[PDB]
């Protein structure tokens, strides 16, 4: 049963930038019609996988040319001739020649850009929420890069979530919730800001 | 739409996946899951024109695969069901007569969302973020997903829902907004507890 070594697993490039991932079979998976069932997939976030690149080098039909994949034997290449916003995503190649058939584990594609500074925002609690006896108060990071920032509101009473990044910005948005008990019922660090900015 | 089940630690999953007539006449079957942040992985397989089967060795003794002829519909049934099990299970297809045609993945939006707990099932409550930059609180449900939309689909641009936390309760919460400078109503639902809300957001 065949192992199909993706590699790397994940990495960072610039619009512009080639790409270049390999998948290795740890055997020949050429089949014996002279064929290799070899494709390439991609996965933006989050919906289906879609096909790029069939049998090795077939480009599928309507995608652009700057994906192309060759190779021969146990050694096989995905390459974006120049990247783009648009194609932050996980790759994956799937091997079907011989069951049991195999995906490689993926490359994960993240996109460096300019730093943006995040514009923010606060929200005090519904008024529905606090007939709850919960007060959820809410900061939003909108719009920026790169991902670090720092956000302080108190301590161990607040989470955070940060979105995708956006498949045309390649920015950034990012939640921090304060909840305290009802009641009872923000101040940003970060690269593109010469100065932290409360809110 | 997807479902979405939660089962115990150690019982077992049944999934189904419909397709049609030309599928079980001209594809191979196949069941895929892809957990939470991770890579897809092969379960198994089946000919349907055939009736033979293929698994992946991992899980060779916990699932059976099987396709029903008249109804087109094939099906999954992993058992022992662990933490790690916690994935999206869907069907996918590979043509037994011509090369890969892009039309693989069309199930996807069919599959489970399966998630291996002890917690219960909970509806969420939708809060507004009033005002720029308005939105909806999504909290205290289980388990994931909530999906969310803006006027049923018609608000697009310029919206962040971001992917759910687990709180200190077990509960997930969640945030959606979007910028404008018009009404503005939120759609919520989670398909495990019914709710399917609208919020005004003033």
């Amino acid at each position: 049963d065949i192992q199909m070594t993706q590699s790397p697993s994940s990495l960072s490039a610039s619009v512009g930038d080639r790409v270049t991932i390999t998948c290795r079979s740890s055997q020949n998976i050429v089949h014996s019609n002279g064929n290799t069932y070899l494709d390439w997939y991609q996965q933006t976030p989050g919906k289906a996988p879609k096909l790029l690149i069939y049998k090795v080098s077939n480009r599928f039909s309507g995608v652009p040319s700057r994906f192309s994949g060759s190779g021969s034997g146990t050694d096989f290449t995905f390459t974006i001739s120049s990247l783009q916003p648009e194609d932050i995503a996980t790759y994956y190649c799937f091997q079907y020649s011989h069951v049991p058939w195999t995906f490689g584990q993926g490359t994960k594609l993240q996109i460096t850009r300019e730093v943006a500074a995040p514009s923010v925002f606060i929200f005090p609690p519904s008024d529905e929420q606090l007939k709850s006896g919960t007060a959820s108060v809410v900061c939003l990071l909108n719009n920026f890069y790169p991902r670090e920032a720092k956000v302080q509101w108190q301590s161990g009473n607040s989470q955070e979530s940060v979105t995708e990044q956006d498949s045309k910005d390649s920015t950034y948005s990012l939640s921090s919730t304060l909840t305290l008990s009802k009641a009872d019922y923000c101040e940003v660090t970060h690269q593109g800001l010469s100065s932290p900015v409360t809110k | 739409q997807s479902g979405a089940e939660v089962k115990k630690p150690g019982s077992s999953v049944k999934v189904s996946c419909k397709a049609s007539g030309y599928t079980f006449t001209n594809y191979y079957i196949y069941w895929v899951r892809q957990a939470p942040g991770q890579g897809l992985e092969w379960i198994g397989g089946i000919n349907p024109t055939s009736g033979g089967s293929n698994f992946n060795e991992k899980f060779k003794t916990r699932v059976t695969i099987t396709a029903d002829e008249s109804s087109t519909t094939a099906y999954m049934e992993l058992s022992s069901l662990r933490s790690e099990d916690t994935a999206f299970y869907f069907c996918t297809r590979q043509g037994l007569w011509f090369d890969s045609d892009g039309r693989g993945f069309d199930f996807w939006g069919q599959g489970t969302t399966v998630t291996v707990s002890s917690a219960s099932t909970k509806g969420p409550s939708v809060f507004p973020l009033a005002p720029a930059a308005l939105g909806c609180l999504v909290k205290d449900y289980f388990p994931e997903p909530v999906t969310v939309s803006w006027n049923s689909g018609a608000l697009t641009s310029g919206v962040h829902t971001f992917p759910a936390v687990l709180q200190s309760s077990g509960l997930y919460s969640l945030s959606s907004v979007v910028t404008v400078p018009q009404t503005y109503i939120c759609n919520v639902n989670h398909k495990p507890s019914n709710t399917k809300v609208d919020k005004k957001v003033p």
